[PDB]
């Protein structure tokens, strides 16, 4: 197990050290940041609150925004 | 109204709903038991407005997440600067330092 | 039903029901931070006399460590790049038995601290798993030669010296390239170890490295296992 | 275990010797309030009710309150 | 047990890497696409996306579409 206090799909040491989302064949796996990998595909690196389950307090939690599985 | 040709129209509110992800079969329904005005007072007092007309002279108001000290939840947010606020948020770049 | 009682473990964290210290949080953050890796690996580090200390004195002024060089006050991190000793909060001295200070944390909060000493652990056990017969493991040597050809698992684990050199020779083929870069080898044996065990970094492994991944499986469910009775038998 | 008869999520003990809630690194911690620790660090000490879910009555409980999950 | 993300009736590694849907006596089957045995019955391979229930983003999922099991 690990801890997820917000519940929103996400433990709290990626959210507060920093994530990314990356598709490896066509699966989309969510993933701690690595420099080494995730600069030379040109990604993002994300941060949020441990703690609240969207940190902007809008209706869409950090998973789905980071993910895509979203309103479009 | 005949002599003098002066009405105009207010807006007070808004009501409207909002549509959530269902992760059962991908698709998207609209909760009919919930608007927006239970929301966008919470936004309106965990984040920071930056309003920016450098395209074409239109106001591009946007709100990004920010620390409030003097609340134990909102000291869990991580620290927004000015600049990545408005590298984030509307889309600056510094391809040579500036 | 289950409202109070889901809303309870969503909180069960959170309130803190006895505290009456400081400094007893974090040795039992470090404890149980140790605690997690498997009980045999602790074994087969004690059987070549390993030890684990807990201090609170930062790692400048401690008293066991007061007499270095400077090639060893100079070793790099998992990152890769070198440390400042007055920043280095975990180290392992072996220069005659080896040992592991360990300065006390808040670890269970801090999931970056807590990979320095699972790479440093993976550090101080390599060489004998990776060794057999005074020489790295033609199994182990596949598994290099596998992960030099995946564009992907080349760039996670070694180090940039590793892969600038390697396609110098284009082939990890002479019996001098295994002789010559081995803190290379066993640096790239401590890092996959400090991406299993920390526990929100094995899915990186699986992606990432699938079959490295499956050799540190091997290694976990009865490797270690073989390896300390096979070190226990000749430790008399 | 611990008892908590109001069921707000704090325990009795905490709510009539004293309490206090501080962020560690990005996660809040309800702790009791201990004298020489805590006032130097400027926290607050509450003091509440442990038979009452919402000590002034009003539809807010402790935990919420003190912890911000609260109407912002 | 085969993986299947997005919950609709078909595994992950035939809808990556394709599939097609055939009657046999009066039943239907679903099998992975065999170049050798399904080019000849004329059939069609089709592929879709294993984290999407609908690759279109309508209300039909990539079962019914391809079974029949569809509003007619
Ligand atoms: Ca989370
Ligand atoms: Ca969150
Ligand atoms: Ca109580
Ligand atoms: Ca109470
Ligand atoms: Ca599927
Ligand atoms: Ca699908």
């Amino acid at each position: 197990t690990v801890p997820d206090r917000d519940n929103d799909g996400i433990p709290d040491s990626l959210e507060v050290e920093g994530y990314t989302v990356d598709v490896k064949n066509k699966r989309t796996f969510l993933s701690p940041w690595i420099s080494n990998i995730h600069e030379k595909k040109g990604l993002t690196k994300y941060k949020s609150s441990p703690e609240k389950w969207s940190t902007a307090s809008d209706p869409y939690s950090d998973f789905e925004k980071v993910t895509g599985r979203i309103d479009k | 109204l005949e002599k003098t040709k002066q009405l105009r129209l207010d807006t007070d509110q808004v009501y409207g709903n909002i549509a959530t992800y269902n992760f059962e079969n991908g698709r998207v329904r609209v909760d009919t038991g919930s608007n927006w005005s239970e929301v966008l007072p919470q936004i309106q007092e965990t984040t920071a407005r930056i309003i920016f007309n450098g395209k074409d002279l239109n106001l591009v108001e946007r709100r990004i997440a920010a620390v409030n000290p003097s609340d134990p939840l909102e000291t869990t947010k991580p620290d927004m600067t000015l600049k990545e606020a408005l590298k984030i948020a509307f889309g600056f770049n510094e391809p040579n330092g500036n | 039903k289950t409202e109070k009682e889901k809303f309870k473990d969503s909180i069960n964290n959170l309130v803190k029901t006895e505290f009456t210290n400081e400094t007893l949080d974090k040795i039992q953050q470090t404890q149980d931070l140790l605690k997690k890796i498997p009980k045999d690996v602790l074994e087969i580090y004690s059987e070549l006399g390993g030890e684990i200390y807990f201090t609170d004195i930062d790692l400048v002024e401690h008293k066991e460590l007061q007499d270095l060089s400077e090639e060893e006050k100079n070793s790099m991190n998992s990152r890769g790049e070198k440390v400042p000793f007055a920043s280095r909060f975990v180290f392992e001295k072996k220069r005659e038995t080896p040992k592991l200070i360990i300065n006390i944390k808040d670890y269970a909060i801090n999931s970056e601290q807590s990979k320095e000493v699972y790479y440093e652990i993976g550090k101080g056990i390599s060489l004998d798993i990776i060794s057999k017969d005074k020489s790295l493991d033609p199994e182990f040597l596949n598994l290099i030669k596998s992960l030099s050809d995946d564009s992907d698992s080349s760039d996670l684990l070694f180090s940039q010296k590793f892969k600038e050199k390697l396609e110098l020779n284009n082939k990890s083929i002479d019996i001098n390239f295994i002789k010559e870069n081995l803190t290379e080898f066993q640096h790239a044996f401590s890092l996959a170890f400090s991406y299993y065990f920390a526990p929100d970094h094995r899915t990186v492994l699986e992606l990432y490295a699938p079959d490295m991944f499956e050799y540190m499986n091997k290694l976990e469910k009865g490797g270690f296992e073989k390896i300390s009775e096979s070190l226990k038998k000749e430790g008399v």
